[PDB]
């Protein structure tokens, strides 16, 4: 068990002009055509998704990606000011495989209910991870991997209300966010039947850890607009979507409409600062994404109405990468 | 949570043992001390592990739901309230009281200032300084008539160093009612005093 | 060397609101969570919520949800706690606190000096200091900080020079709805003609600063 420099592999096309492909062709090797999965029999090993150097390396990679794809027109730090050309690019997250070099391997937990911390019994070793799309988002985890069995709750400590709670669903819900053609007014559509169906399943899973308690979903307690709305990048444009209608206890059965705004000034997740981008492109901007996870925080203090309240959160994208690298770990031979 | 005892009383050179019980794989807890009038300070985290600067006499212990803080050889600076904190919940607090030898009160009296008499009211002050124990019976009387219903008193927390108290009584009256009488006395009754000490003035 | 300096005392009428500030220094302000805990006079500590100064995320105690708001100002490394729809219950000393580290921030190693928040319909009024002159051996002298509101009044002797033997008594609420305290020092009578003694009284709510001489 040690730390070493990983490398990345992708199906990037040397002729495709989408920026993620152009970056991956420069920093990632081709996808290994013959992946070797090796199942260790009757072996248990400890994992800890919350202290995993792989997440910090993926973070450094996505910063390099964005430093090349989504160059801001102006970058403001309390110790630096940058003004540069900011040409629009094609933007669409592609899956990225992370591989260990010689003398190292990647252990993979095949236990379908592992919560991300502790011993795993169905351990296997691989050379590379599966395909992971580097989707930057808040509140809602998008385009990740699903749970193979049932909904998995992951937290460094569920009893600590300051620790983020990562939820992984076993069946995605579709969200379609479109800006038709106020040039910065957008909206999202999501099936209320499938969302209420998903909220009730997450509530049932949370109740197993907090029995005798009512589980309530409410809106964010506050903060920057990045974490009080579902923020995300769609085709190079930054969407900020109101999720007050999703984290409700009175979810309607009809289609739910989330009002969004496209913004040019964004608070950077890569570092402390603000990044100013050019106005939005013209035309129809549409992203149909799969909600495959949630980022929640639980209200502190003891209840007086026997109700635990969970609110969307996020902001540290390392938690996004943990929602996919929980089952992996780099070990020395 | 449930901290016990709610009130403890000992003397210098003893060991105290305050408990902190919990409800329902994480031995995590903090202990705080609050000197009188000061903000709480931290002197034990993660169950054991005394924070830097705490002397070697404090020691934490326990596991599961029952935790304990044990003070070897209680000292003056050790007189204060002690809380236990589990994540966001805290205990009821335990006020640590210190016992010491009986001390006679140093009694003093002060008449109203002329700057105050020029306003309209008059305030006579009687001070008991550095005595043990807390209770004392202060009696205000003009000439030989005792006053009642117009005399408020206060007491500071037990001094850390010498574990003593101090009491300040203030008799409020009107300037007219002040210059009406002429003699003012403050008689105190305390265990450390064989006879009630009466310090007085007579200026009116 | 980490320092947390909070705002001055506040008097508020019921149904109003108060915002207490807590300025941090000596460390990276955005790297550590910051908590707010209040303490009613004569009671225990009560946790209210925490705020993440990096991104601004907050978690409020469910008891105060709806009328508590936590904010930050990264450019000045200052966190704000605002409580609205005030009540006589909310009369308390409000503290900001910071953990030992970011991973485990519930071990409050650093605290502010506290911000007292008094809730009553009475208004602000400065004190009036009167000397308590003494009359061999060791004598005693002091002053009488009378008729002030709200509670916090700090007193020093000779600009903080005289500290040993000093006893500043707790305030008492008079029948007129005004507080009154006394601050005395034990000094030998062999210095009541050579050494001079001045009361340094400070009432931050009314910005009153007074120096009063005490002589026989
Ligand atoms: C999570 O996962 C889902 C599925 O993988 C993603 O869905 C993709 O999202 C991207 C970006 O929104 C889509 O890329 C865009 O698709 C649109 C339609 O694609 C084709 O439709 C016509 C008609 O069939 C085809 O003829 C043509 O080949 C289109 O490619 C396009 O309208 C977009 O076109 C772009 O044109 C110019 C230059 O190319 C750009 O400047 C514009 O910005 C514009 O984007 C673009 O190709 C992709 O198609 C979606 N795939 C599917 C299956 O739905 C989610 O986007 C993803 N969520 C996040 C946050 O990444
Ligand atoms: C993992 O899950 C079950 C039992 O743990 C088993 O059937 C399965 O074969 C294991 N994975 C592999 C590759 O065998
Ligand atoms: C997966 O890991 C958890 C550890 O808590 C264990 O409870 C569970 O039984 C494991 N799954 C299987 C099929 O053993
Ligand atoms: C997902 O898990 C929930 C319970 O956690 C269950 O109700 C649901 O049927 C599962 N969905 C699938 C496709 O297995
Ligand atoms: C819910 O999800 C399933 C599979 O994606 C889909 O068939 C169904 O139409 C969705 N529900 C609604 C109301 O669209
Ligand atoms: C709350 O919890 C109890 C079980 O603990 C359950 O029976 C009840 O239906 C729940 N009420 C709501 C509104 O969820
Ligand atoms: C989201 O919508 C609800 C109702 O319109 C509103 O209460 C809330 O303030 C909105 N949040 C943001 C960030 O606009
Ligand atoms: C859900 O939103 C509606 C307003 O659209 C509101 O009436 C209701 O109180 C919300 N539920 C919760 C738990 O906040
Ligand atoms: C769905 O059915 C009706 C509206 O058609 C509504 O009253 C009910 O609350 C909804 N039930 C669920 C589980 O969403
Ligand atoms: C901002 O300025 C403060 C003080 O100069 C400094 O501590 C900090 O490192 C700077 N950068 C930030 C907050 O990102
Ligand atoms: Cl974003
Ligand atoms: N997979
Ligand atoms: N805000
Ligand atoms: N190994
Ligand atoms: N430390
Ligand atoms: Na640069
Ligand atoms: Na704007
Ligand atoms: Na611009
Ligand atoms: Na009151």
């Amino acid at each position: 068990e040690a730390k070493t420099t990983l490398f990345c592999a992708s199906d990037a096309k040397a002729y495709e002009k989408e920026c993620h492909n152009v970056w991956a062709t420069h920093a990632c090797v081709p996808t290994d055509p013959n992946p070797q999965e090796v199942v260790l029999e009757n072996v248990t090993e400890n994992f800890n998704m919350w202290k995993n150097d792989m997440v910090d390396q993926m973070q450094e990679d996505v910063i390099s990606i964005w430093d090349q794809c989504l160059k801001p027109c102006v970058k403001l730090t309390n110790t630096s000011t940058l003004t540069q050309a900011c040409p629009k690019v094609t933007f669409d997250p592609i899956p990225i495989h992370y591989c260990a070099p010689a003398g190292y391997a990647i252990l993979k937990c095949n236990n379908k209910t592992f919560n991300g911390k502790g011993p795993c019994n169905n351990v296997s070793t691989v050379q590379c991870t599966h395909g992971i799309k580097p989707v930057v988002s808040t509140q809602l985890l998008l385009n990740g991997s699903l749970a193979e069995e049932e909904i998995v709750i992951r937290s460094k400590n569920l009893r600590d209300n300051a620790k983020i709670i990562i939820v992984q669903l076993n069946k995605s819900v579709e969200i379609v966010c479109t800006r038709p053609n106020d040039i910065r007014q957008a909206y999202c559509n999501i099936s209320g039947r499938n969302w209420s169906e998903a909220v009730n399943q997450v509530k049932k899973k949370l109740k197993e850890h907090f029995p005798h308690k009512n589980i309530s979903f409410q809106s964010s307690s506050g903060g920057d607009l990045e974490i009080t709305t579902h923020s995300f990048n769609c085709g190079g444009e930054f969407f900020y979507c109101n999720t007050s209608g999703l984290f409700n206890d009175t979810i309607s059965n009809a289609t739910i409409m989330l009002p969004c705004r496209i913004k040019q000034i964004i608070n950077m997740w890569q570092e402390v600062g603000k990044a100013i981008y050019a106005p939005p492109i013209k035309g129809n901007i549409t992203c149909k994404s799969d909600i495959t996870g949630l980022l929640l925080l639980r209200d502190g203090c003891d209840t007086t109405d026997n109700t635990e309240i969970f609110r969307p959160s996020g902001g540290d994208m390392r938690d996004n990468w943990r929602s996919e690298l929980y089952k992996y770990k780099v070990v020395e031979i | 949570m449930s901290q016990s005892p709610s009130s403890l009383a000992v003397s210098v050179g003893e060991k105290v043992t305050m408990s902190c019980k919990s409800s329902q794989q994480k031995n995590y807890l903090a202990w705080y001390q609050q000197k009188p009038g000061q903000s709480p300070k931290l002197l034990i985290y993660w169950a054991s592990t005394r924070e830097s600067g705490v002397p070697d006499r404090f020691t934490g212990s326990g596991s599961g739901t029952d935790f304990t803080l044990t003070i070897s050889s209680v000292k003056a600076e050790d007189l204060a309230v002690y809380y236990c904190q589990q994540y966001e919940t805290l205990g009821s607090g335990t006020k640590l009281e210190i016992k010491r030898t009986v001390a006679a009160p140093s009694v003093f009296i002060f008449p109203p200032s002329d700057e105050q008499l020029k306003s309209g009211t008059a305030s006579v002050v009687c001070l008991l300084n550095n005595f043990y124990p807390r209770e004392a019976k202060v009696q205000w009387k003009v000439d030989n008539a005792l006053q009642s219903g117009n005399s408020q008193e206060s007491v500071t927390e037990q001094d850390s160093k010498d574990s003593t108290y101090s009491l300040s009584s203030t008799l409020t009256l009107s300037k007219a009612d002040y210059e009406k009488h002429k003699v003012y006395a403050c008689e105190v009754t305390h265990q450390g005093l064989s006879s009630p000490v009466t310090k007085s003035f007579n200026r009116g | 060397q980490v320092q947390l300096v909070q705002s001055g005392a506040e008097v508020k009428k019921p149904g109003a609101s108060v915002k207490v500030s807590c300025k941090a220094s000596g460390y990276t302000f955005t790297g550590y969570y910051i908590h707010w805990v209040r303490q009613a006079p004569g009671q225990g500590l009560e946790w209210m919520g925490w705020i993440n100064p990096n991104r601004g995320g907050t978690n409020y105690c469910q008891k105060f949800q709806g009328r508590v708001t936590m904010t930050r100002d990264t450019s000045i490394s200052t966190a704000y706690m605002e409580l609205s729809r005030l009540r006589s219950d909310d009369t308390a000393v409000y503290y900001c606190a910071r953990g030992i580290n970011s991973d485990y921030t519930w071990d409050f190693q650093h605290w502010g000096q506290g911000t007292l928040v008094t809730v009553s319909s009475a208004s602000t009024k400065g004190p009036s200091v009167f000397p308590l002159a003494p009359s061999g051996g060791t004598a005693a002298l002091g002053c009488l900080v009378k008729d002030y509101f709200p509670e916090p009044v700090t007193v020093s002797w000779n600009s903080g020079a005289l500290t040993s033997g000093v006893h500043t008594f707790p305030a008492v609420l008079q029948s007129s709805g005004l507080y009154s305290l006394s601050s005395v020092v034990t000094v030998p009578s062999s210095s009541l003609g050579t050494q001079t003694y001045i009361c340094n009284v400070n009432h931050k709510p009314s910005n009153t600063k007074v120096d009063k001489r005490v002589e026989p």
